[PDB]
């Protein structure tokens, strides 16, 4: 299995189509659960991701932390691996063990292009984390002006209070943001 | 071996100084200009040690002439004191193994650290003051000792003359910092904090520094050194790593061209995330 | 899947708490908070990671990273 | 954007628990304890740190900072 | 008992959050959070440690390990 | 204000849970977790540490330090 | 009473998640999970360590300690 899995992380397109013509398992875990498509996926290797899919990949698969091949596109900002596995059936919604959607990953690090297609695909703008934690919460924690002037225009809840009662104005003041406090005001 | 430490002037002491470095060690091929250089002490066996004549406390005259330190040479420690006018070497308890042959061997219930030392002494070494005057008053304490436990003076005597004789041989800055009490203005020199944390990290500043090779810096413990002189006006002879271990057996990490010590990497890198650490009382 | 081996070319604490270590070229982020110290600490002082991995692609999480001195 | 690119000159810790460095001589605090060591170290060790932030003005706020060696 | 001592060869973060050492040839897992930036260290240093654990097979996990001065 | 400017001549953690260091002479005790181990290290590597307080007296707690090189 | 002074001999992480250091030939243990790191770095760069505890017997515990540069 670690073959096909190191050769799609490496998008190695005529090696990942010789391994599964010698019968290598498209679906072949890693210890951890990670998938030939999760690899492929977190490096945006759109052709591996196609070839992959279309040998029959489970584009839904998911790792022990309950991460799936759309949420390693959306951590890693690869807006036209999030079209592709959309357009194949993988859920915008699926979230990991710690309730995060991809909404929330893609929101995290600042994804703005991927934030907005993942709206368009019908993300849930106001999805719940565990501790209560929405994508505006995490978007101003860690300072993302931009993903926080697209969430606001989609109707995302201002007003929100995470577990503590921390609203997204509160979080950006204890993270010292203050350019996204003031467009929170 | 025996060699004279003459306090009579900066000159002289240096040149005594520099006159047993070049016997017991030798120069480190990385860190050494001219015939000044960092040092290795020589292999010996344990229980080697060289004899160190103290002379010239009231300058050029053969006055205060009966004190010898017995120096255990693969370390420098002074193993104990000799009254040559009685012909007594005063041992420390933790230098049995050190036999001077020719004289009565009082072996002293005081052991030669500088905790015991300070302790018996009453006196810390960090703001410690050497005068010419209180090395003469420390010869004379040392001299009117008798007994195999240290006392008060004679401890504080010691504590000045292994400062003036084996930490100034193992560090230029010692040297230097002291030598200016031994000018006609007689000056006192203060021990300050930095020259004992230097005293304090011989061991480890002599496993690194054999590792050097022109990085923009060192980095043991406390101490760093940001060049080349400032290696050199600082150290002049460490142990031969060939107390240098602590623990672990790497020496050094080079990072940012900065020659660390790994162990004092280690001692800040090996904390976990803090909100973790902090909440998890 | 051995996603990247190599020294740590940078690293960076991100706004949403993860942390992001460059490898052989490519950019990973993990979210587990006792990797920052550990990342940290393997670039500072040259370790060579494996980061390890379901998925490898560059922008892609990892939760898995081999530490060596060499 | 890139607030502030060079080695730490200071760091401190705050009554408030939040952290400040100063970097190209422009002072920016964190309130990401995660970040207290991690910067700490890298002041210790000289690390390049670009302080990234929507907002550059000294004395303002940050929680998103990469670390580079030389 | 004591199950290896010796140098950390390898250290490892694993997806589960437990850390993996290999001392003396056999990798040892700990779900110990503190242990891991103190067996990096080590790992770092060069430092000897005894892995003690119930079993002493590679796999086999530990919640005890002696940081020595060999 | 100022209290302190020095290295860390000795820390120590008390049973009452507070965590002292005598800087440039002065005893000052910090029972904010967060400073432990950026004085620890502070100390280790003779960083100069600037202790600031409103309150300056001797065997008063502070949570205010500016960490410097040197 | 300062039952030991002197240098880590070894430390060592306990299954009950205590942490036991080796000082002037005695074992000494503690719960304090903020001394974990701090007594391992002691050990690391061999600082003196000053245990205090009522009872000085080897297999007492202590939650107060003394970190010195000597
Ligand atoms: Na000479
Ligand atoms: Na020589
Ligand atoms: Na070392
Ligand atoms: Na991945
Ligand atoms: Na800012």
């Amino acid at each position: 299995g670690k073959k096909l899995l190191e050769a799609a992380r490496a998008g190695q397109d005529d090696e990942v189509r010789i391994l599964m013509a010698n019968g290598a398992d498209v679906n072949a875990c890693d210890s951890n659960g990670r998938t030939p498509l999760h690899l492929a996926a977190v490096r945006g290797h759109l052709e591996i991701v196609e070839v992959l899919l279309k040998n029959g990949a489970d584009v839904n698969a998911w790792d022990v932390i309950g991460k799936t091949p759309l949420h390693l596109a959306a951590d890693g900002g690869h807006l036209e691996i999030v079209e592709v596995l959309l357009k194949n059936g993988a859920d915008v919604n699926a979230w990991d063990l710690i309730g995060r959607t991809p909404l929330h990953l893609a929101a995290l690090d600042g994804h703005l292009e991927i934030v907005e297609v993942l709206l368009e695909h019908g993300a849930d703008v106001n999805a719940y984390d565990r501790p209560g934690h929405t994508p505006l919460h995490l978007a101003a924690r860690r300072g993302h002006l931009e993903i926080v002037e697209v969430l606001l225009k989609y109707g995302a809840d201002v007003n929100a209070q995470d577990k503590f009662g921390k609203t997204a104005f509160d979080i950006s003041i204890d993270n010292g943001n203050e350019d996204l406090a003031e467009i929170l005001q | 071996r025996e060699f004279t430490i003459d306090f009579s002037t900066q000159q002289s002491y240096v040149s005594s100084l520099n006159s047993i470095r070049t016997e017991i060690s030798t120069p480190l091929e990385h860190i050494s200009q001219g015939t000044t250089s960092v040092s290795v002490i020589n292999h010996t066996p344990p229980g080697s040690y060289f004899a160190v004549d103290i002379r010239g406390l009231d300058v050029y005259q053969a006055r205060f002439d009966h004190l010898r330190l017995i120096i255990e040479q693969n370390n420098l420690y002074v193993a104990g004191f000799v009254n040559t006018a009685t012909n007594t070497f005063y041992r420390f308890s933790d230098f049995t193994h050190i036999s001077v042959p020719g004289v009565t061997t009082v072996s002293m219930t005081t052991d030669s650290s500088y905790t015991t030392l300070q302790r018996v002494a009453a006196l810390e070494r960090s703001g410690m003051q050497i005068s010419r005057h209180s090395l003469v008053s420390s010869y004379l304490a040392l001299m009117e000792f008798s007994g195999n436990t240290m006392t008060r003076d004679a401890s504080r005597a010691v504590l000045r003359f292994v400062t003036v004789t084996a930490e100034a041989l193992r560090f230029r800055q010692i040297q230097r910092e002291f030598r200016q009490a031994l000018s006609e203005t007689a000056p006192v020199y203060t021990m300050t904090p930095g020259d004992v944390d230097l005293t304090l990290n011989w061991g480890r500043i002599s496993n690194v520094l054999p590792e050097y090779r022109g990085e923009d810096g060192v980095r043991v413990g406390r101490i760093s050194f940001n060049n080349i002189s400032a290696i050199l006006g600082t150290v002049a002879v460490i142990l031969n790593c060939h107390e240098c271990q602590i623990t672990g057996d790497r020496p050094v990490i080079k990072i940012n061209n900065t020659l660390w010590e790994s162990n004092t990497a280690a001692a800040f890198l090996n904390r976990k995330s803090q909100f973790l650490y902090t909440t998890g009382k | 899947a051995d996603c990247a081996k190599g020294k740590i070319e940078f690293s960076k604490y991100n706004e949403d708490d993860t942390f992001t270590v460059k490898v052989d070229g490519k950019e990973y982020w993990t979210s587990r908070w006792n990797l920052q110290p550990l990342l940290q600490s393997a670039q500072l002082t040259g370790m060579t990671v494996t980061i390890k991995s379901s998925t490898c692609e560059s922008g892609s999480g990892f939760a898995e990273v081999q530490f060596n001195n060499d």
